[PDB]
């Protein structure tokens, strides 16, 4: 599963920003 | 209270720190009082006979240099308000920036602020431990590291308490074992003296300001009785208790026998490590062992009856919450509450002094109950009385003032913040700085010096600064950590107050402990653990007190619970045996080294009359 | 089901297990079998090669005996069916008298349950700690009680496992230190012996029987790749693990070692008691020990979705509670379900063998997931396997049938009393009566005889009867416990199914002790704190169903819970040691003993090729 | 056979009642009694 | 508990299984009575 | 069926009561002898 | 308080009869 | 002041982010490596 | 967390520090300014 | 009791400005000097 999870993290980071820009503002 | 009585309020404080500060520099640079604010050099042997500047000194030791000059315990008590910056200034400006679609902004919040809490905490731990074994490793000989503590010797009707445990030990630790000395005692002779010596004190302050026959009759008949006692509790079978002091040639040895069990009954042959022989509580080890469980049921109840009771005087401040419970209280102030100024004054520190003082003695009550119970250290009964003092707070100051404020959870809660923010500035702010005048050893010493002292040499002892005050120091901090951590989620404006304490305070009293304080024991920063346990406590309380207020995403907030207990069971696993073992290899190396750099040390005649109770040498 | 189908059932539960026993009469007093049903006694070496006589015979030999033939483990199994009918014969007995105004009656009853089980509890707890002592205390010299197991030793680019090891002991323990063995990952030589083992089965088979030029050319070609395999595994030394079995020359240091932090880091240099020999899992000190955080926390997802997945099976299973959903499930049974017997009949048994049949290879599983987590020991893995069973039980079998009634909890609870009655008459009563027939044993014992012997000496190792089940029979004990708290204070009609149980399961279970069973490991009663663990548990998980019927007098409710667990504390402080710690008094007895009674024993070599894996041996 | 069996249970049951009272009652005095 | 347990089953058995043992033969016999 | 049906009928209508006094009495003589 | 805990005690146990003989009849 | 100091927060703070979650994610990914 | 607590309070003093201080001011000033 | 609060008022209306910005200076410099 090396081969989904790495690019679940890229997607898990972006998600963060996200939401938190949303909260922020 | 009101915005503007949190205006009004912080005004005044910080102009009242301001000017204790402009005081302590006056009073500080009167030679007379050197032997009070600069006792610590004193006592190391160190010295001889704008205005906050002292603020930028007390920062220049570092932190390697404070832990030889003041000791570990003094060193890792002040990192606690370092821990509070580090836990709370990004969760105030987090809170800021997101809490001043609701519903799962809090419980993302409480998320981010549990794990933040979490993780300093984790980094906490290890520093502390690592602090500690550093510590402890280059530590000089003391008695202790070679001795044991052996409770409950059980009895024998041919064999006196000292053959059993020589035959016990020769039997079981046939290599190591080196001597011992049995546990007596002299609770009557000590006081015996101890009177003497206040009665002492009476004629010679009566011989200065010259009853005194009075005084001569009751120093003989006194020494007589002393005399008397000291024959009798030496020959006497029955002032043998089943207990000893147990030394060994090694610590290697010390410690196997200290982390072991010893006999098949795990009630009886009990060992600990000893206290440092001025660490031992010598009036509890008079106290048989097994009368030790009813002690401790007694004083749960008798904290039972304390919190109860207590909450009369909780009501009370809360009742003065308001203008109209103020003057009801006291109708002489209502001719100056109509002054929109004076108003301000008296609803912001009224009700935080009046609380203040009616606790001013629970710590007193609370370490007299921590006696009753038999400890037999000085730090242990520093840390019982912390504790007890801590659950008080959560149930009477906390809790309590909610609940009545209520009576005059979750809605409850929020309407509070105000009541604390000014109790925070009055008992911290204010307080700390008060502190550092110190005006009770002031007074103290100076009326000594004025009636009981007929010698240069009675200075000495006059100069008595007393210690850091773990059991009055810890249960405050705590309750603040609880009070941010219950409050960030719901009015952040609280959290700044609580900044402004943890950081006024850590400059306080990295000045005292560097200038003023003593340490009556060194435990080498026994204690964590205990701090890291309440933090975790406060954490799990502002958790559940969130679904009380938020609402139940019920897994949600049942995990937070869940997985924060989850972290402290990891961190007992890997960081507290750094307190609560010692390693063998660790044991063995001192060994080795001490006999290296001491090959001819006499160790039986350096241990053979250490523990010897005081009355006695 | 219904009342008449309780009674239709139990009258062919009790039919089956007299016949099961009829045709245990006969097929045990057939020579040919001897082997099969005394093989205990074949094992011993005591034996050359109505109809109910067998219960009282099983009675007649004193508990004392059956210690030292059985072995301890064995009879501390076998009084927890005695624990079962302590516990519940007086709660059938009060439940009955007082149950069968009333909110009140249920709280009073759930206090009296709960008080008459801990104090059972507590009594058998210090019962089963004395025997484990006297037990240890008279037991012969054996290699693991000089050894202890050092795991995760610290890796070094200069030396070897094997020197850091023994550089380590002889200076940390140097006084009694006296051999080590290190660990060897012969995983694959191992395996590769026991598939030449299988191949040449099958060339004997097809040699009696007479493809066997097809297993001559297997047998030649493993063999070849053994020898590579063996030069190999000695000479590489990456096959060497940083792991050790080290040996001292008294049991007083091994208790040292193995109860005491070695060095500063815990998680290094890790000591344990060794398994005794035969009881290593050598498969699993192949594991690197950084893995098994990991390892566990897999199964632990893997258990969730077998807990998860398996609630299909359990719905299924209450689906076939009415007759509709049998018929719907099983169309051919229309035209015998008219018929009022049969009906009864299918009603009762039907689902009770549904569910035994789902469950059946459960412990196979739950078996290799406690493998996969890297358990060094067999007693280990099987307190682990009976663990994971337990938590099966108590979400799969108890609360999912539940809960899955109700959907085809308070009130759902007596709704399902019926089931569980049927289940246990199936599973329970004419389970364990089908046990002693035990046909697996006898199937493969003569099927190996016929095909796989050649010599007389091959039917020594046909005989191999297994042992008690430690991680199969304790789960199913758990779960009636639990059954019994549950049910009785709202349905006390289940509990006599669960007296009848534990009354005949101990006598056909100490039948197999004393005639059966081998034991394949000695753990002198180990396992005991697990199974007071789970007793307490179940009284927390009763008291809380309760309060979710019943309904909330809340302080009652809670205190029950609260109190339970003071209980738990006190007894795992007051005996649990017994368990977990081995008094160094204790280990200083054996040890003078034994010197004095063989005062020539050269230990060095009794030890020193102790703990080499069996495949070099 | 319920009534009759009931009521032997009674006595039966309550016969064992009376000494345990009375183990209760010292055992609650002793373990006070250690305290002094 | 060994000894008293073993009493009380020697009592029942001797005194209460004969009417219990009568009230299921009873049962049995007008189950299957009034079966087909 | 019936064959089976009938013989089950009539053997409980008239066996089973001296069936049921055997075992009645066997299980009270068990116990009783036991200890 | 020995004076009245031995009382209290006698008191308790006939409480419990009294209690227990109204639950069980 | 608020309004400025808010957004120099938001920059301040998220400056530290972005490696903190590097951090994190290289933790779980030697975590679980460990296994093999 | 020593050095990076010490950039944010010198970044905070010499930056925000100001504007903040002023609001102080100006709120003292007005108070007293309103009363009696 | 009027002395004083127009002395109070007086101050503040003249000379709190000076005097924000004397200790709103010496905030500033005292931490830029702390390390
Ligand atoms: C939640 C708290 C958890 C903390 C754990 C604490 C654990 C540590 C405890 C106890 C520690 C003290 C140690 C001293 C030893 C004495 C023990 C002994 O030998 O006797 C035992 C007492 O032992 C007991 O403690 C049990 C008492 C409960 C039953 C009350 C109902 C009354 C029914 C009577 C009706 C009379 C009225 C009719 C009159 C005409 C004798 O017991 P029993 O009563 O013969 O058997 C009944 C059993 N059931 C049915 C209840 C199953
Ligand atoms: C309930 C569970 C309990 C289990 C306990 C587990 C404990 C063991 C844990 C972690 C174990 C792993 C060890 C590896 C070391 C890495 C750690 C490191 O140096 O960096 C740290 C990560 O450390 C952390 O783990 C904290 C992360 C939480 C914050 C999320 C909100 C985002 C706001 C950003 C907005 C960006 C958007 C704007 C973009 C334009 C850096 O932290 P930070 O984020 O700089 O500081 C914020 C602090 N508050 C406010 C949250 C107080
Ligand atoms: C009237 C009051 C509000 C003025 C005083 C404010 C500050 C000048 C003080 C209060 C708290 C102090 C801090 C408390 C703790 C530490 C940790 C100390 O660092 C270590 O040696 C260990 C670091 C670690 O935890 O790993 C260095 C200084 C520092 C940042 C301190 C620098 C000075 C600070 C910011
Ligand atoms: C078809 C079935 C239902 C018939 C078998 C019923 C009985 C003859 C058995 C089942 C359980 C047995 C009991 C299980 C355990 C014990 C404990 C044992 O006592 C001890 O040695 C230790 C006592 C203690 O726990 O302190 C003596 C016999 C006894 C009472 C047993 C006697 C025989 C009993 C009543
Ligand atoms: C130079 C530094 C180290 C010392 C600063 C001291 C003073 C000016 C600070 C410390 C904490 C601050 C308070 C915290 C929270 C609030 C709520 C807001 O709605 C109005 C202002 C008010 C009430 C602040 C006023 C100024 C304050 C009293
Ligand atoms: C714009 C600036 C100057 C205003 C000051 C407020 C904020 C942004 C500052 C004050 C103190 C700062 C913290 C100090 C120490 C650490 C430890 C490190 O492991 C992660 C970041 C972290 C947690 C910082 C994040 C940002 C912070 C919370
Ligand atoms: C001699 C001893 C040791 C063995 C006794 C075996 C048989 C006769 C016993 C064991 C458990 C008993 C059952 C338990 C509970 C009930 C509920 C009641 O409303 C009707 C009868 C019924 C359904 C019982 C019938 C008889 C029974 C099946
Ligand atoms: C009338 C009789 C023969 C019918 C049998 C049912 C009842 C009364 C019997 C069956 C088994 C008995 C129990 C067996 C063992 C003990 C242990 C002792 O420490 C207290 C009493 C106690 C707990 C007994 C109480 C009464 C009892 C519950
Ligand atoms: C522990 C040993 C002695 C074996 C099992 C004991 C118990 C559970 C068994 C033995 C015989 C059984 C009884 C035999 C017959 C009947 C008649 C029926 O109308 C109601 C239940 C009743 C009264 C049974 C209840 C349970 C019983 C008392
Ligand atoms: C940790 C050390 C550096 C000391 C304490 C730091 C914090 C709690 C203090 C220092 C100076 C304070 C600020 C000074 C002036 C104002 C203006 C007012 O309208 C709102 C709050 C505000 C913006 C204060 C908030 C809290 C503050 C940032
Ligand atoms: C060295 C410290 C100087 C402090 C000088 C100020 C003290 C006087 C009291 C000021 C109260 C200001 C109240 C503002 C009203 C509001 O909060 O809206
Ligand atoms: C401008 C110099 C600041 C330093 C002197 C300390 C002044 C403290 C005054 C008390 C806080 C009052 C602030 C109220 C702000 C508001 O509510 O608008
Ligand atoms: C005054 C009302 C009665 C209730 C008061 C609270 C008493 C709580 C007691 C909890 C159990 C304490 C167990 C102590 C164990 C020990 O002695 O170490
Ligand atoms: C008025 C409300 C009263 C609430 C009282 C709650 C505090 C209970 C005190 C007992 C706590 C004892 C916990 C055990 C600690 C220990 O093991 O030493
Ligand atoms: C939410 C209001 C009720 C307050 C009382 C809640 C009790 C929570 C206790 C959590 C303790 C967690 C363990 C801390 C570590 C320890 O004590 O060893
Ligand atoms: C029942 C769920 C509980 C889950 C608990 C999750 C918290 C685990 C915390 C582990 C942090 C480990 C980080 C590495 C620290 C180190 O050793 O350097
Ligand atoms: C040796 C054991 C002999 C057992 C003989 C009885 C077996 C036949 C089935 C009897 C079922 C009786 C059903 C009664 C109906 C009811 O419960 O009301
Ligand atoms: C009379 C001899 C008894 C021994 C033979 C076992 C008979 C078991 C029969 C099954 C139980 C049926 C009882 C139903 C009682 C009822 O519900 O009235
Ligand atoms: C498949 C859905 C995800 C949830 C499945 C349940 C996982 C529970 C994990 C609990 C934490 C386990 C901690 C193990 C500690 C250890 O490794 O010893
Ligand atoms: C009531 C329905 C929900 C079922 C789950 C309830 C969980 C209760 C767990 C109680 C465990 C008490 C401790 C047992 C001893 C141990 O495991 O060490
Ligand atoms: C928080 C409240 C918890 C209270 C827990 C109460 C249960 C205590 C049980 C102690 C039983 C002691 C009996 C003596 C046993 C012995 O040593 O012989």
């Amino acid at each position: 599963f090396a081969k989904f999870w790495d690019p679940a993290a890229e997607k898990l980071k972006e998600a963060v920003k996200d939401y938190f820009a949303k909260l922020w503002d | 209270a009101t915005l503007q009585d949190i205006g009004v309020s912080a005004g005044i404080n910080i102009l009242s720190a301001f000017v204790f500060f402009i005081i302590f520099a006056v009073l500080r640079l009167q030679p007379f009082n050197d032997r009070v604010y600069f006792s610590k050099w004193y006592l190391k042997g160190l010295r001889s006979s704008k205005f906050l500047n002292w603020m930028p000194e007390a920062l220049k030791m570092p932190e390697p240099e404070l832990i030889d000059h003041a000791g570990l315990d003094s060193v890792v008590y002040l990192r606690i308000y370092w821990l509070g910056l580090k836990i709370f200034t990004p969760i105030a400006v987090l809170a800021w920036a997101v809490l001043v679609m609701r519903f799962w902004t809090h419980i993302v919040m409480a998320y981010a602020f549990t794990i933040w809490t979490c993780y300093v905490l984790m980094k906490e731990y290890e520093t502390i431990a690592n602090m500690r074994l550093q510590f402890v490793a280059s530590e000089a000989r003391r008695p202790d590291q070679f001795t044991v503590l052996v409770r409950n010797v059980p009895p024998d009707a041919d064999e006196s308490v000292s053959e059993l445990v020589e035959h016990f030990f020769l039997v079981n630790h046939p290599d190591h074992y080196l001597t011992h000395q049995v546990v007596c005692n002299a609770n009557k002779l000590a006081d015996l003296v101890k009177k003497k010596k206040k009665l002492q004190n009476w004629l010679d302050y009566y011989q200065l300001k010259y009853a005194i026959e009075h005084y001569i009759a009751e120093i003989d008949k006194i020494s007589k009785e002393i005399s008397k006692e000291r024959e009798e509790v030496v020959n006497d079978p029955k002032a043998i208790m089943p207990a000893a002091f147990v030394s060994f040639k090694t610590r290697w040895a010390a410690a196997v026998c200290a982390q072991t069990q010893q006999t098949r009954n795990p009630t009886q042959w009990l060992t600990e490590w000893a206290p440092e022989p001025r660490d031992v509580f010598w009036s509890n080890l008079a106290i048989p062992y097994v009368s030790l469980t009813v002690r401790r049921l007694i004083m749960h109840v008798a904290f039972f009856f304390l919190t109860f009771f207590f909450i009369v005087p909780i009501a009370f401040v809360q009742s003065l919450a308001t203008i109209e419970g103020i003057v009801k209280a006291a109708p002489f102030l209502k001719f100056i509450v109509d002054d929109k100024f004076m108003k301000s004054v008296i609803q912001g520190f009224l009700p935080g002094i009046a609380l203040k003082l009616f606790l001013a003695f629970l710590p007193s009550i609370l370490m007299i109950m921590s006696k009753f119970e038999g400890f037999t250290s000085i730090s242990s009964l520093e840390r019982r009385a912390a504790f007890r003092y801590y659950i008080f707070n959560l149930v009477n100051v906390f809790l309590a003032s909610v609940i009545a404020g209520a009576a005059f959870i979750g809605v409850a809660i929020p309407m509070k913040a105000t009541f604390f923010i000014t109790y925070i500035m009055v008992d911290g702010w204010a307080g700390v700085a008060g502190e550092i005048l110190m005006l009770k050893p002031l007074i103290m010493f100076h009326l000594k010096n004025a009636f009981l002292v007929k010698t240069d040499k009675d200075r000495e002892e006059a100069m008595d600064p007393g210690s850091i005050g773990f059991n009055t120091g810890e249960p405050r901090i705590q309750l603040y950590f609880l009070l941010g951590l219950v409050y960030a989620p719901v009015t952040p404006m609280l959290l700044p107050f609580i900044l402004v304490f943890f950081a006024l305070a850590y400059i306080v009293y990295r000045h005292q402990i560097i200038n003023v304080y003593n340490q009556e024991y060194e435990s080498a920063a026994a204690f964590w653990p205990d701090v890291h346990g309440r933090v975790i406590a406060a954490l799990v309380i502002s958790q559940l007190l969130l679904m009380g207020l938020l609402g139940t995403a019920a897994p949600f907030l049942i995990a937070l619970p869940v997985l924060t207990i989850g972290f402290h069971h990891f961190c007992k696993g890997r960081y507290e045996p750094a307190f609560i073992r010692y390693p063998l290899q660790e044991a063995m190396m001192k060994d080795t080294l001490e006999t290296a750099r001491e090959p001819n040390l006499n160790l039986k005649g350096y241990l053979q009359n250490a523990y010897v109770h005081p009355v006695f040498k």
